[PDB]
């Protein structure tokens, strides 16, 4: 089903913003 | 440039939420050229 990641809380928030606007 | 800033001001409540920008922008923009 759904693949569930795993961070470590580094550079979520940029990383998420850039998942977001990319896709 | 006051432009970007305007339809910033006039696109941003499109997301209501937050919005580097880069070509993530709040619009689906492209440039016609010479």
């Amino acid at each position: 089903g759904f693949v569930a990641g795993v961070i470590n809380r580094e550079r979520i928030p940029t990383f998420e913003r850039m998942l977001w606007r990319v896709c | 440039k006051k432009l970007r800033e305007v339809l910033h001001e006039l696109y941003k409540h499109l997301d209501s939420s937050a919005a580097s920008q880069q070509e993530y922008y709040p619009y689906v923009y492209y440039k016609i050229d010479c």
